[PDB]
């Protein structure tokens, strides 16, 4: 009866989600996109109120230019965000943000004025009663269930694995390693430009992103899927285009998430995903290692590509000792279910406690984020 | 001759982006290029702040790494390479004809 | 390594029994109590260890002995729910003087044998019916 | 409220739920083939990129506006923090210690002046290495000041190094020709060098008995070329080291290297070390145990992650020239 | 329709008796497993 | 995603698989822990003789 | 024979300094570090060399991965420590180690295997005619130039602390903790991520270092700086980035050695460096405690942070009982101290006695290093 | 054994990682009868080594090391005390006795408490204090198999005898006398 609970904001990289606290489900899914006028100012200044947003930014796609806000999960434009954040409370939840409390999101290891930015903009501008900052991976370690295993969550912009041991953090072993789908998207875009499809610009950006995410998958065995590519083109998909030119993709499918597993495609000096999740399991204590063997949880829209949990399975049990076993918990709703972890986290009793009203704000500032979160 | 001057060691990572995305422009093209560090050498990374028009710097500190020359032609900044991007006159932003 | 062979037999076998036969009985006689005195409302407990461990259980039996009312139990199939159930029991206990060393709501939940009947056995003891 | 909860789903989504539950995804299928196609439609024409850009723009053109409910001002809408100001410490003493000494440090330039600062101990006004050349001697050294900004070490400019000279065919073929005077073949940091021209080396080296040293480090090597040389080394009596660092080796390649060790008792030299990937523990536990079987075989190059391979490892190559000092000593006398 | 509705009762009654068929497994094991430390505990103490 | 009620149903059916998987992997290792305990009895009985 | 000149060897986890016996300075100090190509392309300088060794590495960070041969005092990879020795042989010193004899240093508690490895890799690779292992610490003590104290010795790989009471050393109070200078590195790195600043690869590793080498500094008092830090920046400091930005560290320049004094913030249950001290003392006899605590003497190079000796003097002193006296004997050129009594020992006559000659290892093997040395 | 396990490279410091070891010294130390002798046997083959498996999967081996932590027990000088061992202490205490009850004594020593538990401990103490005896007497060991828990069991007898419920120090006794009393009841 306090105002029908709080508000679950999830704020991705690449896309947004929004709800009310106690649903499974997100009410509002739309991409974090800001798009604007390109460079003319034909047709009676066509474009008008130059600010789209959302689903209206991508249906104009020729004529507008996309830009991201959030980039490697920290905020370049603060008025982009509170375009965004009115957006979502005015144009789509059509609720008033004056009598419910508002939850959010963060990569683990961010620059510490991101945090009192967004409770600025939380009491100052939509004057929010109260407002908590959480983590994905253990909003994501809430959605599985269980209180013991390692949480691997992969966006746009980030990738961050932590453990937790029986509900406590171990801030020492904490990762973060910066590639994300979106320098899958620009390593798609080097791939196929070799073919002789040469993609550029913003709308580009869409159609590539869309053919990733609906034709890529993670081979088993590298050089046996080279070996299969060049022999025969049973591997070949078709893709059609929005206004009908159809294009085959062939040998890209498979190689575009390889550069998760082997980062020397990228350019990048930096180690596979694989290597990070155990290396993070190393820097444990000797005892609780093998639980979190056992409790390996993915989460994020990157691990959608199919066959990704068995191959990082067995590149796993690759390094891990042979004596105990290594299961991977890959549920098929896991783009979501760091929301869903906050329409869990803001539905338990005791996390009353927790929330950071305006009265002690106005006594603390901006500050009291660090004290009252983590 | 196209120049890219990139900083291999940077404490930003947007930086470090924004040198990758114009290094994948020039490799998916088929567009040969020359691959200068300013760390790695002092004189290179004194001559590339000289090189540059003053009409359009970074009012405080030093110039950003990411920088475009054809020869001794100077193309522009990171900002102008992806203006180009959007509006597809790269080609003629890195003066290389057609 | 005969003696130490010894050692471990006597250690496998006398201790583990004694302590096994008590608590068999234990729990045999704690189970008539809890019945007994759950059985005003329209509840049953046919497993110790089983029963205690959702949470429900503890918190109606400590409406109906306290005689004297208790917060809502939150809803939900999950473990967190549960750890929520077992600790405002907990708290409640806490409350009205009783105390209670090694007790974690996660060691109901998880159903150690000796932490449930140890927790009984205090309720038994230290608890008013009043 | 089970069956409620069903009726208030969709019946086709219950039939497509039936369906998937018969499916259950396509975990038999392999990896490429689970997914579905998009369209059924044939490919067709060399992927004109105007029209695609003329469409989208018209696209863009003819769309219906969305006119949303409330319009964004950049209104604020609650409290200002309006942060707390301290009365903080006015204070003012003159010290006036000595006419003479006023006038002495009065006129002081900044960089003699941080010499006296780190004298008397503002260690936190300047930097460390400042601030002990302050006090390495009785005199100004500091020529920096404590206001300015710290700098970092250049070190040294390294020349550059010549570019491999070394050619490919003309080295095959003298390989093959069993050349009396080429023992040295170095292939190291060469561009694009095909795979079937490393394996056809792999084969040249197998009949070859004057050419001791080998190396292909740097040159994007896999696990064929590996294969092809743990086929080699056991042919070959005369090679005494073999680099293949800074490759894209896999650990079953590796493996098949270290397979071929007790076979062959000529090889002293192995390195293996910077490869794209970990080789993993187990990988590493047959290496050793099975490197402690071969007892010709000195130095071995490779960083072991675990501790126990390590010791092993470490261990069995000082047997290894234990045996050749207790050789050499038992010829002696 | 009809159809979805004998499906919905089937996959209930399956994994139902599943979960059902495998609590009866493990717990008339679990009695085995018992009587088996009794009986093994007294001949145990015969031969100390 | 789609809706709640999905995901409830959905999360009933794994609730189902997922506690009937766990019945069954701790009645193989109850199995394993008997012929164990019966090969003490054997061991202890020939002693005994 | 007084030609014939000893070589004095300090291996450092982070540098090695080498040096001919009777000199008041090492000749020759530069890092171990061997630098081997990248994978995301071929190098620009260097053909038919397989590595880089030594400053040369250093140098061409851009195009190299650096690697340690020296981990927590221990040799993981023997042939990098060959390649490092040749260097040092052969390009600093310019002198052939066939006609010199050489002197080492080792930690005090090390693997068994150390010491012969290393006496077995001299006389094989080398045919040096005599050599000796020496311990660190008591090179240390050597250089001080009194015979009775407890040294707390603090490389770049681990720490140590050892009392010596009139030349006889207590072996059963010998403490080692494994607390130096590369995890100061990845705690400054760790913390200098929220400023906004990222730091990944090796040569982040190395400029990390180089900015802890210059910035970072003691506090005396933890709170009471924290307090003024947070109150004004007048303890701000700007250093330039190679790029050609500016960074301000600001206030973690304290934080980054209060791990040395606080190991919770690593994560670590361990104790601090005086507990560490402190505890040493009491492992040994009532009646030598009384010179112990007024001879304590620091050493290597992580203790040059300014303000390390008053504050190890108070903490101490607050363990302490009231009565004693204690004084911390911290020297300007500490830094090379192992090196100089080093230098020392090769100069005195009765230690021509103590060398291993070449017969004794021909009949002996590599285990006459546990005969010969201590 | 931490400080001698660090000697073969394998690291433990932690609070959690000493009942690592605690496991590791009750599954695979014992004592051996002569020391030099074998010394000697596991420098020279390496028969004597046993392989133990640590909680996350790793591999340890132990070898020389089994029996020089036990030794120890005999030779205080490895741990830098000056005291004498087990066994030089049991021949003091008899000698300090009376003439006439050392034959008794010397026939009649028994060993106690969980640290005696390591396999060979009777015949080396056995062996050690027939050395330091004159030989005219003969010397027995009594070692229990269940002597880890003598010390409860004993008490289990003490309980229940029927002159022990006169030795009860009761709540009206300390509560006249305070807590000093338990001096004047218990020995
Ligand atoms: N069906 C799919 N198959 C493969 N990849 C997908 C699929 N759907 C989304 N992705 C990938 O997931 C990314 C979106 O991740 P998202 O969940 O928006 O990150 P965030 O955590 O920032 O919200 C896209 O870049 C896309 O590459
Ligand atoms: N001027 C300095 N101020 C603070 N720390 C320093 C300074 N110079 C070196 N160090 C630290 O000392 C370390 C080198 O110590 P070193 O003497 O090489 O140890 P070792 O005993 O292993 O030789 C470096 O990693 C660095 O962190």
């Amino acid at each position: 009866d306090d105002d029908i609970a709080a508000l679950v904001v999830d704020n991705g990289s690449g896309m947004c989600k929004a709800g009310f606290a106690g649903d499974d489900a997100p009410r509002a899914v739309f991409p974090s996109i800001v798009g604007r006028p390109r460079h003319q100012g034909v047709m009676v200044g066509m474009g008008q109120k130059d600010s789209y947003v959302g689903d209206e930014a991508q249906s104009k796609r020729g004529i507008l230019t996309l830009k991201y806000p959030i980039e490697h999960g920290i905020v370049t434009n603060w008025d982009d965000m509170e375009k965004i954040w009115h957006h979502t409370f005015y144009n789509e939840l059509r609720v008033a943000p004056e009598e419910h409390p508002v939850l959010l999101t963060e990569a683990p290891l961010n620059p510490k004025a991101n945090r009192e930015k967004m409770t600025q903009i939380m009491f100052e501008t939509f004057n929010t009663p109260a407002m908590y900052v959480a983590i994905q991976a253990v909003l994501s370690l809430y959605a599985s269930g269980r209180t013991t295993g390692i949480v691997m969550d992969s966006g746009d912009g980030v990738t961050h694995t932590v453990p937790i041991y029986e509900g406590y953090a171990l801030p020492h072993a904490i990762l973060r390693l910066d590639l994300a789908g979106r320098d899958l998207t620009d390593y798609l875009m080097k791939i196929l430009t070799e073919r002789g499809y040469s993609f550029t610009t913003t709308a580009e950006r869409e159609i590539v992103r869309d053919i990733k995410e609906k034709l890529c998958y993670v081979a088993l065995d590298f050089e046996q899927e080279m070996a299969t590519a060049a022999s025969s083109s049973s591997l070949e998909k078709s893709y059609e285009l929005p206004d009908g030119q159809v294009i085959t993709i062939g040998n890209e499918r498979f190689r575009c998430p390889e550069a998760l597993f082997q980062p020397s495609f990228l350019g990048m000096e930096s180690c596979g995903i694989h290597e990070t999740t155990f290396n993070s399991i190393m820097k444990c204590d000797v005892d609780i290692r093998k639980d979190l063997y056992a409790n390996t949880v993915l989460s994020g829209g990157t691990t959608m590509y199919p066959g990704i949990a068995d191959r990082m399975q067995k590149e796993i049990t690759a390094l891990a000792p042979s004596t105990m076993k290594i299961k991977i918990i890959a549920p098929p709703e896991r783009k979501y279910s760091v929301w869903i972890g906050g329409s869990i986290l803001a539905s338990l009793s005791t996390f009353q406690q927790m929330w950071i009203s305006k009265q002690e704000y106005d006594e603390s500032g901006p500050s009291i984020v660090h004290r009252k979160c983590f | 001759v196209i120049r890219v001057f990139i900083a291999s060691s940077s404490g930003f990572v947007a930086i470090k982006k924004k040198q990758q995305d114009v290094v994948r422009f020039l490799e998916a093209n088929k567009i040969e290029f020359e691959e200068v560090d300013i760390t790695m050498s002092e004189e290179q990374r004194q001559w590339m702040y000289k090189n540059i028009p003053p009409e359009k710097k970074p009012a405080q500190g030093n110039p950003l790494p990411p920088q475009i020359f054809n020869g001794d032609r100077y193309c522009g900044d990171y900002d102008s390479f992806f203006e180009s991007k959007e509006s597809n006159t790269v080609f003629s932003f890195l003066g290389l004809k057609s | 390594d005969n003696d130490n062979s010894s050692a471990r037999l006597f250690e496998r076998s006398r201790i583990k029994a004694l302590a096994d036969e008590r608590e068999v009985v234990q729990k045999k006689t704690f189970t008539k109590w809890v019945n007994s005195h759950l059985a005003r409302v329209s509840c049953r407990i046919t497993d110790l260890y089983k029963d205690l461990r959702d949470g429900r259980m503890l918190i109606k039996l400590l409406e109906v002995l306290s005689g004297e009312m208790l917060p809502k139990p939150t809803k939900g199939k999950m473990r967190i729910h549960c750890l929520e159930n077992v600790d405002k029991a907990l708290q409640f206990l806490k409350e009205q003087r009783v105390h209670l060393e090694n007790m974690g709501s996660h060691d109901i939940v998880d159903g150690n044998h000796r932490l449930v009947l140890g927790l009984i056995w205090t309720i038994i003891l230290r608890f008013q019916i009043q | 409220d089970e069956d409620e909860i069903l009726g208030a789903l969709t019946e086709e989504e219950l039939r497509t739920l039936e369906n998937e539950l018969d499916e259950l995804d396509n975990a038999l299928l392999p990896a490429g083939l689970r997914q579905k196609d998009q369209t059924t439609k044939a490919p067709t024409g060399p992927f004109k990129r105007e029209e695609l850009l003329d469409h989208l723009e018209k696209q863009a053109k003819e769309f219906k506006d969305r006119e949303d409910l409330v319009p964004y001002t950049g209104e604020k809408r609650g409290k200002v923090w309006v942060p707390k100001q301290k009365p903080m410490d006015p204070v003012l003493e003159t010290v006036t210690l000595e006419p003479e000494l006023e006038e002495a440090l009065a006129n002081a330039s900044d960089a003699e002046l941080c010499d006296i600062a780190a004298i008397l101990g503002m260690h936190t006004l300047m930097s460390n290495q400042q601030y002990y050349q302050a006090l390495g001697s009785s005199s100004i050294v500091n020529k920096e000041g404590l206001n300015s900004v710290i700098k970092p070490t250049q070190y040294k400019p390294v020349p550059d190094e010549e570019p491999n000279a070394t050619d490919v065919e003309e080295t095959l073929e003298r390989i093959k020709n069993n050349d009396p005077k080429l023992e040295e073949v170095n292939l190291n940091n060469i561009r694009n060098i095909p795979i079937p021209t490393l394996k056809a080396y792999a084969e040249a080296l197998k009949e070859n008995s004057y050419v001791k040293k080998f190396s292909i480090v740097g040159t994007r090597s896999n696990d064929p070329v590996a294969f092809a040389l743990a086929e080699m080394l056991k042919v070959n009596k005369v090679l005494k080291t073999l680099n293949v660092e800074s490759n894209f080796i896999s650990g079953a390649g590796i493996l098949r290297l270290v397979e071929a060790l007790p076979y062959n008792t000529s090889l002293v030299e192995l390195k293996i070390d910077n490869q794209s990937q970990p080789l993993g523990n187990k990988v590493e536990m047959e290496i050793v145990s099975m490197l402690e079987k071969n007892a010709t075989l000195l130095k071995f190059g490779y960083h072991f992650t675990q501790q126990g391979p390590r010791l092993r490892a470490s261990n069995a190559m000082m047997n290894n020239n234990d045996l050749v000092r207790k050789r050499r000593l038992a010829d002696l006398t | 329709g009809i159809t979805t509705i004998e499906a919905v009762k089937r996959k209930i009654q399956v994994l139902q008796q599943q979960a059902d068929d495998a609590e009866e497994r493990a717990e008339r094991l679990q009695r085995e497993v018992e009587g088996e430390r009794r009986a093994r505990e007294q001949a145990e103490a015969e031969v100390a | 995603a789609g809706s709640s009620s999905l995901e409830a149903v959905r999360r009933k059916i794994r609730s189902l698989q997922e506690q009937a998987d766990a019945a069954e992997e701790r009645a193989g290792t109850l199995q394993r822990e008997l012929d164990y305990e019966r090969k003490l009895r054997e061991t202890a009985e020939a002693d005994v003789a």
